[PDB]
């Protein structure tokens, strides 16, 4: 009855309930770890990020810096 | 090339193995045979009712149901079962020519079954029932006519496997293909023994 | 193997039991008579499991214990060469297009499209089944 | 010999199959899952116009830093053309070290400029953005061959 | 195993510098292999503009204009998503 | 071309394949604008994937039936190489030459 | 001492590695991924079709769409939820993980699985193709009773396209049945006998058995119906025996079709439990018998749908429908024993498993409440039966398919999902689904029978239709988190390097890489019991695994 009510109900209560559950479940902290704070020491295991860029020991060069 | 890395008897292998291993296209066509038996169960249930309905002398007046042309083509088809089984006996022992002779004559008298069934359909529609004409005429034309489609598909499998025997070396995989088409078509003419007992003898 | 024969023997025992009890309980107890439409469906589902279980029993008697099927079998006891599986193949998509053309000829009752779709079914089924048997071009 | 301390076991060959407790993860990289995608884009997509596997090392190197960076260039999976960057936030040391065949390919002026373009972003406090602004610079510097 | 190797020296070529690298498409030197991508962006956007111009005509069935709005909004959404991802470098 | 033709028998298509005639000429009228874009996408990426399908038949071999590895449980497809082989399970990968490379050991000897 | 990995894996993949590989699929993996993709696309099509029906039922007028479009709407909807969403996915999870579970390199007939998938898709498109037709698709229901389907009645082209679309889809699913039963029979790892296979490949063994039993009678019924429409061929003629000739063998397809729907999702959920209960599946041989104890009787139970016709042997089918309700109760109490005294964590696929448990519970209580014919003589074709088959069937396929996707997702694409977004997905596919079907029990018990396009304001019960509409549109916005989750979990999302992204994995699947190699296995484990991945990953566990595996 009262077609504004039975259209606004079926069009809003899904979106109201979607907003409520998406603001109580997606505002949690996910399983992904936090970004690395630079001031904190390096607690992680050592990381090498290779490239696989052309697919298939002696020294080449050097450079350095101190931030 | 150097020699090969897939140093086998052919590019095609058996299906797994068959000395201490079940043949896998064999069990594949066995369970698909069983599915098509349930398809024929659908056709049999379309027959065994609409015969409980019609009472009295129930095969109707335009259906002079010819048995004198039915039982020769059933005898042709079930002797052709033994020709096809002799073909698979000549397929186990590996010669293509013993396979091809018995499957050529199996294809020829299976084609003779299809042409005899087609002449029975012509001779039974031109002075009798049509598929919109009767209940019994319609169920006779579908319970055995789509069996005509089964046996014409089996004939397509025969001519197709014979071209396959023409184009490659006789592997044990091709004996697997031969035994698979062999008892697919044996299933076809054991279902036709069931249909010929049902339609003509038992009624 | 052994246990597929026992499995479809269990299915055969139950399907035959249900078929004969449905036939003899719709012989009486029904309005007109035997239903003839689930009765023969039960008799031929007994036939289905007869075919599968009888073939699996034929195989299981004409066989030793399979090195696959054997309880307490190391992987090196059954590590040989399996048979041919097909690699990449563009014929099943053509099987489906052919059988769908035949089906939409049998739906929209177009006998030209029935005959053409059946011709494409024969052509594509040949292309599937000969795919690993075409020899090289003899020139 | 020790595997991963719970749940892993080496298989019938040398591949060590491990586990992951069901809510937890596998990699545990302490960086967001979107900016290291930008790192992989700057290190694969916008790197292939340099023809060198740009390695990036973030672990500790608490020794003679050049020698312990050119020692861990030797396991970059083709060490003759690889431009490794090593950064140690325990130690505050950038170290860009080359492979052999990368030599005079626009690279001797790109390594200190790559260190400067990295360390201008490390002192802000962005590890990943520092690595991205270094690898983009060394991609613009190293010329292909 | 009954095969020989194949060796073809073509006339290889813009000359092998600008376009697509040989690892994006596995054979870029063997033929023309990269449309410039503003052409396909403006081609999609002009396709959707043409579908929106197609309302103007002999027309009483407005059930069609929802198909034209739909197939124009799909193309505008794909072009806008694709241009936005190249503006941010394929992110999200 | 196939669209402008297959919406020129617009009449008899909507006759036999029971479609509203207005609907199939709108299908054509949108199809000549969107179906070249769809077939451009499918054609371009399908040509690139046909390239990649015969640029992995060089880096690997030609595919056949499966052998298991002996002491452990593996499944390799037993690739048959086209060029010279190295001492181990991988050959020397050939270069492309604009030729139709055979993808079935069937079509080999 | 340290590896050399990419920082993130390949996001999309190279340009052009899939679309020809679409056309020339031969591994089970990519075919199963295609099943899950295109059948969730048909699930989307059906869901919007249901939302059209449910906009229509929100008010007693015919305010939104017509009568005839509604009668097309529930029919095409019932098919692309049963015969084009459920029926494919019961082999789609087979092509996902059954050769992974039995140690098979590929599925047994690796072109005929592509043939199964492509026949499915091109039966599905030519059955949806009734909507292009001007009179539309089939106005008669999914049940499709024969004095309504013979060409005097519903004479349009859409019913014919429906018929031959189910012909092609049935043939493709028969072919999925044969190649799955031949995998599980004779393409299997060398250490596992019949009994230490997983329960899921067991359910697909018996499911493919019942596919071969059921679906050729769908094609036989339906070739008879296509002949009776086009040739005018008197088989399903009503003054002949041909209105129980439809009902007997169509429901002899239909109820074995809904148990080939129900059984491999029982297998999914029975695989979900032992890796989140951190323990055995309780009574494994009890399930391995109970699948047969439900599925053999599934064939012989078929006429519990024609209680209203008054023409079936009534105590026989009522007794055997109670007797098919008991072994699924066994299969259920084994699951309650499987969660029993375990260390549960409700990460998302087990959360969908528990949602399935609750829905299938009270739906099956409506099953035993509905299979008694005097309690069905008012309820046949009411909304109690439609909330019954939703509150069962949705619970089986939809909840256990979301358990199957959120479980076998990191092993079929090598990347996890968002756990928060999956929990969002669950709670508003749980709250919304109960909102739209806990009230249709009370809406079919007081009168509103099935397949109506409108009702009256002088009839009551408008508020229960509007609360079903509220719930159905909660469920309509429920897969925005699901398609967003898989859309940002393929091309992005949290990767896995090591095996078992769900710890304490088992069932011989989880002993290979999370993108599994082509032909599935670099190292098979020594199979000893039902959980050989759990025995690879936990070797010290084995004596504790067997020393207390018998008491209870
Ligand atoms: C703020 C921004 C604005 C707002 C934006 C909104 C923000 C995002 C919202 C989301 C958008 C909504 C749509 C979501 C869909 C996206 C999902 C997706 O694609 O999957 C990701 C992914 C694609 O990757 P991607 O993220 O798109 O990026 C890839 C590249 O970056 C991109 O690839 P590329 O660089 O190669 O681009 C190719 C494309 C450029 O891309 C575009 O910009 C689109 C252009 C048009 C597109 C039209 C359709 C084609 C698209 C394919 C659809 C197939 C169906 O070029 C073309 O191919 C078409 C060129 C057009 C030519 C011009 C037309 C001229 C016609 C002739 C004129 C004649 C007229 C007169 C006639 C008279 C004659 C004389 O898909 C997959 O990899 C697997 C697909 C699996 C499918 C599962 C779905 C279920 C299927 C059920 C069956
Ligand atoms: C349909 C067109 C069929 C074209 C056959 C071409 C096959 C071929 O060239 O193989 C060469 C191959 C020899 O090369 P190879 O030794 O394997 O390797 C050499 C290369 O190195 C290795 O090269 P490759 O073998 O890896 O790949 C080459 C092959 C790969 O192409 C294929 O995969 C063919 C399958 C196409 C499937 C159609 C896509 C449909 C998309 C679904 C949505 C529909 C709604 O051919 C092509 O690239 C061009 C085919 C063009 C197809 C475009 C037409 C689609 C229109 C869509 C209609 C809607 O084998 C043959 O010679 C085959 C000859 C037989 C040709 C006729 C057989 C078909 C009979 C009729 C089927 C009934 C279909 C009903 C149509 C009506 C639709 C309503
Ligand atoms: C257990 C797993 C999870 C369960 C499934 C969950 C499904 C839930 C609902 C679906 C949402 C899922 C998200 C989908 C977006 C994909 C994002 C992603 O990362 O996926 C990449 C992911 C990674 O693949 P990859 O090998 O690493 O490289 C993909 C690259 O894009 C390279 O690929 P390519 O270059 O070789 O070809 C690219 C092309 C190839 O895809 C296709 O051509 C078929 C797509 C049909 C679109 C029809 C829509 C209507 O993709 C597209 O077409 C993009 C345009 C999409 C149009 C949709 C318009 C929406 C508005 O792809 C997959 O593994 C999924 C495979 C999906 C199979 C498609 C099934 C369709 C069946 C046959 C269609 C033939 C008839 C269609 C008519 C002709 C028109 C095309
Ligand atoms: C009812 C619908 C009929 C469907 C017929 C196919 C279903 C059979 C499936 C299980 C049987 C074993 C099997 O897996 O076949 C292997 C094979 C799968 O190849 P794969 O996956 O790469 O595995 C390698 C093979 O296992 C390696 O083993 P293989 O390559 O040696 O295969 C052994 C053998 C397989 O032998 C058989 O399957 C028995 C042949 C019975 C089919 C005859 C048609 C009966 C229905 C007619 C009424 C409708 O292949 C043959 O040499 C004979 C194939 C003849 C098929 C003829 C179909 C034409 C239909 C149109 C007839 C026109 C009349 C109507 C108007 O499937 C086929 O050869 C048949 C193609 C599928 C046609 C579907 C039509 C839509
Ligand atoms: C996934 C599919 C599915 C499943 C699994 C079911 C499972 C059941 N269904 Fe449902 N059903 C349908 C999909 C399903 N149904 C469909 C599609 C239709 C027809 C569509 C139409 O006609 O419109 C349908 C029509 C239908 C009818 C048709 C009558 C009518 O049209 O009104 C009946 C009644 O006989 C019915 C009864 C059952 C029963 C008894 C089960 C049983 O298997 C359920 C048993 C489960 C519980 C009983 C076990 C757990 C509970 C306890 C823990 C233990 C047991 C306790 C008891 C002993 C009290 N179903
Ligand atoms: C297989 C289980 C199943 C599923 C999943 C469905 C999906 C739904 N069904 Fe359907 N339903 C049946 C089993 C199912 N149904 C059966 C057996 C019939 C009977 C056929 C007959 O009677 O003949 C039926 C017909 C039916 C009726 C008809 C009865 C009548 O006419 O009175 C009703 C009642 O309202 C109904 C309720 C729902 C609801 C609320 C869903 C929800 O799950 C809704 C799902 C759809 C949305 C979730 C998708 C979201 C929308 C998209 C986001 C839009 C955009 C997508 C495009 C881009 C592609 N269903
Ligand atoms: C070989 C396989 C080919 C498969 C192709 C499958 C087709 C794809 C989908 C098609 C959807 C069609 C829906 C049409 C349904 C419909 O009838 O809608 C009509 C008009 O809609 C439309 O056409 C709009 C839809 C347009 C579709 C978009 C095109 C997509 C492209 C990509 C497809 C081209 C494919 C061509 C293939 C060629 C070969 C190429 C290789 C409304 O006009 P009308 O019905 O006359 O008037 C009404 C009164 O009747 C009614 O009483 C009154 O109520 C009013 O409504 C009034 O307006
Ligand atoms: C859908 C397939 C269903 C069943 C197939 C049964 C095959 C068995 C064929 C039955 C032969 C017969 O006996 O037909 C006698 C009557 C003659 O009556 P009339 O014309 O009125 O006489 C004139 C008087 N003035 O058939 C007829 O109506 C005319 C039509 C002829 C038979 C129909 C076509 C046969 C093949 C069907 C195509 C299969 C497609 C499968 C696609 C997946
Ligand atoms: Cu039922
Ligand atoms: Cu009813």
């Amino acid at each position: 009855m009262s077609t504004a009510l039975t259209h606004g109900l079926i069009g809003g209560v899904p979106l109201v309930l979607f907003a409520v559950l998406a603001l109580i479940f997606l505002t949690r902290k996910g399983p992904h770890p936090d970004t690395y704070k630079m001031s904190d020491p390096w607690t992680h295991a050592p990381i090498l990020w290779a490239a696989e860029e052309p697919r298939e020991v002696v020294i080449g060069g050097g450079a350095s810096g101190k931030w | 090339m150097t020699s090969a890395v897939g140093t086998s008897g052919t590019a095609i292998t058996s299906r797994v193995h068959s000395l201490n291993r079940p043949n896998m296209v064999s069990v594949g066509t066995i369970v698909w045979l069983s599915s098509e038996l349930m398809f024929f169960a659908g056709l049999f249930a379309m027959y065994f009712t609409a015969r409980a309905q019609a009472g009295g002398a129930w095969p109707p007046e335009p259906t002079e149901l010819n048995l004198a042309l039915a039982v020769p083509v059933t005898l042709v088809l079930i002797a052709s079962s033994f020709t096809c089984q002799m073909g698979v006996f000549a397929a186990e022992r590996g010669d293509v020519f013993g396979l091809r002779r018995w499957y050529v004559i199996t294809f020829l008298m299976g084609l003779f079954f299809v042409l005899g069934q087609g002449y029975e359909y012509i001779h039974l529609v031109e002075h009798g029932t049509t598929i919109p004409g009767s209940a019994y005429g319609s169920v006779f034309y579908l319970a055995t006519g789509f069996h005509g489609l089964h046996v014409i598909g089996g004939l397509v499998a025969f001519v197709l496997l014979l071209a396959r025997t023409k184009m490659s070396k006789f592997t044990p995989a091709q004996a697997t293909a031969a035994i698979v088409v062999s008892y697919y078509w044996h299933f076809v003419d054991i279902v036709w023994i069931a249909l010929f007992a049902t339609i003509y003898f038992v009624r | 193997m052994h246990i597929e024969a026992r499995l479809f023997e269990i299915l055969t025992a139950f399907f035959a039991l249900a078929a004969v009890v449905y036939a003899v309980l719709t012989a009486m107890f029904a309005t007109g008579g035997v239903e003839w439409a689930g009765t023969t469906a039960l008799v031929l589902t007994t036939g289905l499991t007869l075919i599968t279980g009888t073939f699996f029993r034929f195989v299981a008697r004409r066989l030793d214990t399979r090195p696959e099927d054997y309880e307490d079998a190391e992987i090196s006891d059954g590590a040989g060469e399996l048979g041919f599986f097909a690699p990449h193949s563009w014929w099943p998509i053509l099987i489906s297009l052919s059988f769908s053309t035949a089906a939409v000829g049998a739906a929209l009752w177009l006998p030209w499209l029935i005959a053409a779709g059946v011709a494409f079914v024969i052509t594509s089924v040949c292309g599937l089944v000969f795919e690993y048997y075409w020899g090289p071009e003899k020139h | 010999e020790l595997d991963l301390p719970y749940g892993s076991a080496l298989t019938s060959s040398g591949r060590i199959s491990a586990v992951t407790e069901p809510g937890e993860l596998s990699v545990h990289y302490p960086f967001p899952t979107m900016d290291l995608v930008v790192l992989d884009d700057a290190l694969k997509y916008g790197s292939r116009a340099a023809k060198a596997r740009f390695a990036v090392y973030i672990g500790p190197l608490g020794a003679d830093t050049a020698a312990t960076a050119r020692e861990i260039l030797a396991n970059v999976p083709t060490p003759e053309n690889a431009v490794l960057l090593a950064v140690s936030p325990d130690q505050r040391a950038i170290e860009v070290v080359y492979g052999a065949d990368v030599k005079g390919r626009g690279i001797e002026s790109a390594a200190p400029l790559g260190v400067s373009a990295a360390a201008a972003s490390f002192k802000e406090g962005n590890l990943i953005d520092g690595l991205i602004s270094a690898v983009r610079v060394m991609s613009a510097g190293v010329s292909p061959a | 195993m009954s095969s020989t190797q194949d060796r073809s020296q073509l006339d290889p070529e813009v000359e092998r510098h600008t376009g697509v690298d040989v690892e994006d498409v596995p054979s870029a030197e063997w033929g023309w292999s990269h449309m410039p991508i503003g052409v396909m962006h403006i081609g999609g956007l002009l396709s959707a503009a043409f579908l929106l111009v197609m309302m103007r005509g002999n027309h009483v069935g407005h059930v069609e204009d929802w198909f034209l709005i739909g197939f124009a909004a799909v193309i505008v959404a794909l072009v806008g998503r694709n241009w936005w991802l190249r503006r941010r470098g394929w992110i999200r | 071309y196939l669209l402008l033709t297959f919406a020129c028998m617009n009449d008899i298509i909507a006759l036999k394949f029971h479609i509203s005639l207005n609907a199939t000429t709108w299908i054509g009228r949108i199809g000549m604008v969107v179906l070249p874009a769809i077939v451009y996408f499918v054609a371009y990426r399908w040509a690139i994937s046909l390239q990649r399908s015969d640029r992995e038949v060089l880096e690997h071999g030609v595919e056949t039936g499966i052998i298991k590895r002996l002491p452990h449980g593996a499944y390799v497809e037993l690739h048959q190489p086209l060029g010279p082989v190295d001492e181990h399970g991988h050959p020397i990968p050939l270069e492309y030459a604009g030729a139709p490379l055979p993808k079935r050991m069937n079509k080999l000897g | 001492e340290l590896e050399a990995r990419r920082p993130f894996p390949e996001r999309m993949g190279p340009k052009g590695n899939l679309i020809y590989k679409l056309i020339t699929t031969t591994d089970h993996k990519l075919i199963g991924i295609m099943y899950c993709v295109v059948c969730f696309a048909f699930f989307l099509v059906g869901g919007l079709m249901a939302l059209f029906m449910r906009t229509e039922l929100a008010m007693p007028g015919l305010q939104f769409l017509s009568n005839e479009q509604f009668n097309q709407l529930f029919t095409m909807h019932g098919t692309v939820m049963l015969l084009f969403y459920a029926t494919p996915i019961v082999f789609g999870f087979a092509n996902l993980v059954l050769p992974l579970q039995i140690g098979a390199p590929d599925v047994a007939f690796p072109r005929l699985n592509a043939l199964s998938f492509w026949l499915f898709l091109f039966g599905a498109l030519i059955a949806i193709a009734g909507f292009i037709t001007p009179g539309g698709a089939a106005d008669f229901g999914w049940t499709a009773y024969s004095p309504l389907t013979d060409a005097i009645h519903s004479p349009g082209a859409g019913g014919d396209l429906w018929i031959m679309g189910l012909a092609v889809g049935g043939l493709g699913t028969i072919l999925g049945g044969v190649n799955m039963i031949t995998t599980v029979v004779c393409m299997r790892a060398p250490g596992m006998t019949m009994f230490r296979m997983p329960i899921f490949t067991w359910n697909i063994l018996v499911t493919s058995i019942l596919v071969l039993i059921a679906f050729p009678i769908l094609t036989a019924a339906l070739f008879g119906l296509a002949a009776d429409r086009h040739l005018g061929a008197h088989i399903y003629d009503p003054a002949n025996g041909g209105v129980l000739l439809w009902q007997h063998l169509f429901w002899f397809f239909g109820h074995p079709e809904v148990y080939i729907i129900a059984l491999p999702f029982f297998g999914i959920v029975s695989e979900i439990f032992p890796v989140f209960s951190r323990k055995p599946i309780f009574g494994y041989t009890t399930l391995i018998y109970a699948t047969l104890a439900i599925a053999a009787l599934s064939v012989a139970v078929w006429a519990h749908h024609m209680y209203a016709t008054g023409a079936v042997l009534l105590p026989f089918f009522s007794f055997m429908t109670f007797l098919i309700a008991v072994p699924t109760g066994i299969k259920f109490f084994n699951w309650i024993g499987t969660m029993w005294k375990g260390q549960l964590t409700f990460e998302t696929p087990m959360l969908f498993s528990v949602g399935f448990l609750i829905t299938f519970l009270l739906g099956g209580l409506s099953g035993v409440l509905l299979a008694s014919p005097p309690l069905d003589f008012h309820v046949t074709d009411s909304y109690f039966v439609i909330a019954h088959f939703h509150y069962v069937l949705f619970g089986t396929i939809v909840f256990a398919t979301y358990a199957g996707i959120y479980f076998w997702f990191p092993k079929m694409t090598g990347r996890l999902l968002d756990e928060r977004l999956g929990k969002l997905h669950f709670w508003l596919t749980f709250i919304g689904f109960h909102t739209t079907f806990l009230v249709q029990h009370w809406l079919g018990d007081e009168g509103m029978p099935r397949r109506y396009a409108d009702y009256l304001p002088t009839d009551g019960f408008t508020t229960l239709n509007v609360i079903s509409t509220v719930g159905a549109f909660i469920l309509g916005v429920s897969m925005l988190p699901f398609v967003w989750n898989v859309f940002k979990s393929w091309r992005y999302g949290e990767p896995v390097t090591v095996d078992d992204p769900w710890g304490y994995g088992n069932s011989l699947e989880w002993a290979t890489s999370c993108p599994p190699p082509r032909h599935n296995f670099t190292e098979l484990p020594r199979i000893r019991s039902e959980r050989p991945a759990f025995e690879l990953h936990y070797p010290h566990m084995v004596e504790r695994m067997r020393a207390e595996a018998h008491v209870g």
